[PDB]
């Protein structure tokens, strides 16, 4: 007929702790912006998503 | 004016071992929008098994 299958109890989570906090205020209200022709690439890593 | 008594080897298959499978288990597992969506496409698997 079917299968006999078992259901989760409680839900477990484990992230990677980088609580450095992320500054975007310098890259989203930034005073100056680059250009179309010449875009200015920065790697933002190590940071949070908020 | 002779004869031997010659021994011949013949190998003949005769089954396997049985299988059997699940959809809702094998093709995506314990998902339930998955069995949402595959409750309204027919009995395929049913038919399968
Ligand atoms: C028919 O062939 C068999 C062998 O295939 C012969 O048996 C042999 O006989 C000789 C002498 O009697 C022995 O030294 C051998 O060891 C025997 N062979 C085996 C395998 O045992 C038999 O003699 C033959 N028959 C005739 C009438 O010649
Ligand atoms: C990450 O580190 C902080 C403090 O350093 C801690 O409070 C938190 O529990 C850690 N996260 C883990 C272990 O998943
Ligand atoms: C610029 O961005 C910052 C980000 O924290 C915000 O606080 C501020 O209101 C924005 N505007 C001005 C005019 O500084």
């Amino acid at each position: 007929t079917s299968n006999f299958r078992v259901q989760p109890t409680e839900s477990i989570v484990r992230f990677p702790n980088i609580t450095n906090l992320c500054p975007f205020d310098e890259v989203f209200n930034a005073t100056r912006f680059a250009s179309v022709y010449a875009w200015n690439r920065k790697r933002i890593s190590n940071c949070v998503a908020d | 004016t002779n004869f031997t008594i010659s021994v011949t080897t013949e190998i003949l298959p005769v089954s396997m071992t049985k299988t059997s499978v699940d959809c809702t288990m094998y093709i995506c597992g314990d998902s339930t929008e998955c069995s949402n969506l595959l409750l309204q496409y027919g009995s395929f698997c049913t038919q399968l098994k």
